[PDB]
């Protein structure tokens, strides 16, 4: 092998630190002599040098047999060389996504062979890859050796190896605009709108390019077919894909199957519209042994089928046109589940994918929906390099009434409403100043931290009155129940005045769902009544019945 | 010859990531970075660089040219000795007191001056590719790079020459430097300002340098405001003393013993009650109370600066500076083809500029927003060689009326 003609780059060890010293472990007689094959090979081919008892660092090696075969191999453990050496720059900071993907006439897949070992290490940091191998026994004063080429599982390797093959090609690429290069770990994607006459010809042009630079990548013949099968997915030349989903049918689902699955699922969703993980994924909840067997929950037994149904056929995605535009269309799919699909010309779509998140402790709906427009939207910038149109679910003068009044910044893109239910909405608002001839509920709650024994009660204008003892309180929760009281025992018509800016703040926002069930049934009641007029006041300060509710709710609790 | 600088002892570069860009402001950026590289401003990088810093395109003020934009935020807080408690620059007192100023650009300065071969390296940043095609192209400056707070700290020898004129035959002009700007102000006629700085103008492009006009003596109170009614509501005494006794503990000496009197028992809210003459002797002591500042608030050289924002509605943003809660250093609102964003990014620029006129620092900003959102957003409506320190933040119910 060709050990790469290029420029090197200056590697250095981290800041007050040493290179590595670390004692050769002793090693058996057949060990010894695997390694002594090893290297003197490496060193006919450059690969290594020898060096002398003058260059004090060291790095144990190691020589492994065979899983069925009777092939030796060394390694290296370069853990100490690695902790010492700097940081490099991040490789490559996210993967092509094949939706990303333009269409081209041909694309040839280059794999560089051996490729670390094909490219020169810094002369001056070469010292600290120093390794020996062992005499028989301490007898004899091991064979010393150093690297001349990139180590393999040594912290830059990738790195470097990166770079230089980003110099190698810098040129080409000049004289060869038209001729996508796409650069992963070690190796070469590469397509062009040649009719295969000038292609099959340019792939050798850079062959015969990376040549003369030490790389050796395969010929055609040993040059690999479509669909290539990179990564997860399958590219054929029209279309992509993910790679064959076996969902397992099974009499027990043990955590890691369950597991497993979610996974699989997951990663089909990028292309398998309408998958569903959200009951699945409950189970998952508190984990049990990885062993542990899980009884599929009914939804979940539903769910792993409405999924075996959508897999069930084959689903792909096409590549990208530049000049079409993106469309993005988002559905709600059941509790905080969101399904979205993108194309350029309808119903062919580039990628699916999903949206689950509990962003808050109680939301609803429209901040649902904004959440997964921002997530699509990066999404579509990472991939696309621009944000796609929407259409959602949800009606153009819903959405401006939410916005409007909503006490945070939002924004979402270009959009449009489509009639594709469920529908988004919100299920009640508040009214804006006090409803005349309502009864005024003066709410409060209370809860001692010693006992933990809170009272929760209201105090109207009509006289009526109520006070109930909780046992497991904080003041949040006797707070939310003073207002559920209210709620309940109050009819079409309330208004009720609080001193919890915390239950003020939570309902204000209109949630629609819950983390807190208390949370839940106040939202199920404010749905009911006709109108709901809801104001604060400061506590501990002589106003109105609050003191009454004050005296009614402190009253044994403090 | 250099000047050596040090990253402040025990930290070390900015490890900061790329955000993703889209494919106009890459292109922008690859485009303007050539260019920048013939003329030998910023050099090409290998593996061995583990430093970055995020960069940007931005279109200005009101331009249609691209404009990179580097957030040095990370790089300035680990240089800080450096720019801050050695090469310091000193903030004018008198500034905030003219009828008016101007702003000018002054960041093409620093494309003379060498940056020191030692430090280069902390000022990588990436123009990323699209769909991770590519590896990213790698950067670092040769030169004093606009948006390090460094670059003014060692230019500022060379803009005493390039000022010492104009200065001496402008003893009554102001002359500031935040960054890349220069703050200009005067108590002369409009016209006769306009002229001076015009006349600023030609000193500088005798080095090479090539307005916007504030008015600060103009910028005043957004005291607390209780409306004045005929005929009142249990409701609106109720949010009387709510609103009146929050101002009370951050405005000193506030009264609302009458006005609870009038609210006894369980009465509806509907109800109207009218009013006892003390107690509108406590509207006014208070009301009067709002007009008139704080009182024992004065600015800490040595504490940072905050800066709250509450969407108001209807195109209108209030804000308030301080350095201690509810010991607000200045209070104001913002108003406004709009969104949220755009409006909030806007504000967040004027305020910042205020305070950069007034102190001479930028307040961190507690951002009413999704961090998410507004990170996709708002490089899309900036316009500022600056960029301040922002953190996202849920209004308290209650501060947006207290506020109103
Ligand atoms: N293995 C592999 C692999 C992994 C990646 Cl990210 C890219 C890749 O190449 C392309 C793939 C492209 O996709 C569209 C396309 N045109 N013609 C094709 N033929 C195939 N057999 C597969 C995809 C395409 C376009 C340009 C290119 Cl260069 C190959």
């Amino acid at each position: 092998s060709p050990i790469s003609p290029i420029e090197t780059v200056p590697v250095k060890l981290k800041p007050g630190m040493d290179g590595p010293k670390v004692k050769q472990w002793p090693l058996t007689e057949e060990k010894i002599k695997a390694l002594v094959e090893i290297c003197t090979e490496m060193e006919k081919e450059g690969k290594i040098s020898k060096i002398g008892p003058e260059n004090p660092y060291n790095t144990p090696v190691f020589a492994i047999k065979k899983k069925d075969s009777t092939k030796w191999r060394k390694l290296v453990d370069f853990r100490e060389l690695n902790k010492r050496t700097q940081d490099f720059w991040e490789v490559q900071l996210g993967i092509p996504h094949p939706a990303g993907l333009k269409k081209k006439k041909s694309v040839t897949v280059l794999d560089v062979g051996d490729a670390y070992f094909s490219v020169p290490l810094d002369e001056d940091f070469r010292k600290y890859t120093a390794f020996t191998i062992p005499s028989i026994n301490n007898e004899t004063p091991g064979i010393r050796y150093q690297y001349n080429v990139l180590p393999q599982g040594w912290k830059g390797s990738p790195a470097i190896f990166q770079s230089s093959m980003t110099k190698i090609l810098e040129p080409f690429r000049k004289q060869n605009p038209d001729i996508v290069i796409c650069q992963y770990m070690d190796d070469l994607y590469v397509g062009s709108d040649l009719e295969i006459g000038q292609h099959r010809t340019k792939i050798e042009e850079l062959r015969q390019h990376l040549l003369r630079w030490g790389l050796t990548t395969p010929d055609k013949k040993h040059q690999k077919e479509p669909p290539f099968l990179w990564m997860g997915y399958e590219l054929h030349p029209d279309k992509w894909t993910v790679q064959p989903i076996v969902l397992p049918e099974k009499d027990s689902w043990t955590v890691n199957d369950i597991q497993k699955l979610v996974g699989k699922l997951n990663w089909a969703s990028q292309i398998y519209p309408g998958i569903k993980v959200r009951q699945l994924c409950k189970l998952l909840r508190g984990t049990k042994a990885l062993t542990e067997v899980i009884p599929l929950t009914e939804e979940a037994e539903l769910e792993l089928a409405e999924n075996r149904e959508i897999l069930k056929e084959p689903v792909h995605g096409v590549y990208y046109d530049p000049s079409k535009d993106l469309i993005a269309e988002i559905q709600k799919q059941g509790q905080g589940q969101w399904t979205y699909q993108i194309y350029q010309e309808p119903f062919k779509n580039l990628k699916t994918g999903k949206y689950a998140r509990m962003r808050g402790a109680h939301t609803n709906d429209v901040k649902q929906l904004t959440e997964a427009v921002q997530k699509i939207t990066t999404e579509s910038i990472v991939i696309w390099g621009k944000t796609p149109k929407f259409k959602l679910p949800i009606q153009k003068e819903t959405w401006e009434t939410w916005w409007t009044e909503y006490w945070q910044a939002t924004w979402i893109p270009e959009w449009e409403f489509v009639n594709t239910p469920p529908l988004v909405k919100l299920w009640y608002q508040l009214e804006k100043e006090p409803i005349v001839g309502a009864e005024t509920f003066y709410v409060d709650g209370a809860a001692n931290r010693e006992t933990k024994l809170g009272k929760a009660g209201y105090v109207t204008n009509r006289g009526r009155q109520k006070v109930v003892t909780l046992t497991d309180t904080t003041n949040q929760k006797t707070e939310l129940q003073a207002i559920y009281l209210a709620l309940q025992d109050s009819g079409l018509e309330v208004n009720i005045v609080t001193d919890s800016q915390y239950a003020l703040g939570i309902i204000q926002a209109q949630p629609d769902q819950s983390e807190s069930e208390l949370v839940n049934q106040i939202i199920e009641q404010l749905i009911k009544k006709e109108k709901v007029y809801l104001a604060w006041v400061p506590a501990h300060k002589g106003i109105g019945g609050n003191e009454q509710v004050d005296k009614l709710v402190s009253a044994g609790i403090r | 010859e250099t000047v050596p600088v040090k990253l402040k002892p025990g930290m070390d570069g900015p490890k900061v990531k790329q955000w993703p860009l889209t494919e106009e402001k890459i292109k922008a950026l690859v485009e303007i970075c050539t260019e920048m590289e013939k003329e030998g401003k910023i050099s090409k990088i290998g593996p061995e660089n583990p430093y970055n810093t995020p960069v940007f395109a931005i279109k200005k003020k009101d331009s249609t040219k691209w404009r990179k934009l580097v957030d040095f935020r990370e790089l300035n807080k680990r240089t800080q000795d450096f720019w801050e408690v050695q090469l310091g620059i000193p903030h004018p007192a008198g500034l905030k007191k003219k009828k008016s100023v101007t702003v000018l650009d002054v960041g093409d300065a620093y494309f003379s001056v060498p940056l020191d071969e030692d430090f280069r390296k902390y000022t990588a940043f990436t123009i990323p590719s699209i769909n991770n095609e590519t590896p990213g192209i790698r950067y670092q400056y040769n030169v004093l790079p606009q948006g390090w707070k460094g670059s003014p700290a060692i230019f500022q020898s060379s803009m005493t020459k390039i000022l010492e004129p104009f200065r001496k035959q402008n003893p009554d002009i102001v002359i500031c430097q935040y960054m890349d700007d220069l703050y200009v102000g005067s108590d002369l006629e409009i016209g006769q300002h306009r002229t001076k700085i015009e006349e600023l103008r030609q000193h500088l492009l005798r080095w090479g340098l090539t307005g916007y006009e504030l008015h600060p003596d103009k910028w005043t109170v957004q005291p607390i405001v209780l409306p004045e009614k005929d005929s009142w509501t249990v409701n609106d005494i109720q949010k009387l003393v709510g609103k009146l006794n929050w101002a009370s503990q951050i405005y000193p000496g506030i009264k609302v013993r009458q006005l609870c009197k009038l609210l006894r028992g369980t009465k509806a809210l509907t109800e109207v009650i009218p009013l006892t003459e003390e107690a509108e002797l406590e509207l006014a002591e208070n009301r009067e109370i709002l007009k008139e500042p704080v009182h024992g608030v004065y600015y800490d050289p040595s504490k940072d600066l905050i800066a709250e924002i509450q969407k108001q509605g209807q195109g209108q943003w209030t804000y308030q500076i301080y350095q201690e809660p509810f010991k607000n250093l200045k209070t104001g609102k913002y108003a406004r083809h709009t969104n949220d964003v755009k409006q909030l990014t806007e504000a967040v620029q004027k305020i910042t500029t205020e305070s950069i006129v007034i102190w001479g620092k930028t307040p961190k900003f507690k951002l009413p927003i999704q961090k998410e959102t507004w990170e996709t957003w708002w490089t899309e409506y900036w316009q500022a060689t600056w960029i301040p320190e922002w953190e996202f933040v849920n209004t308290p119910p209650l501060v947006k009326l207290w506020y109103q």
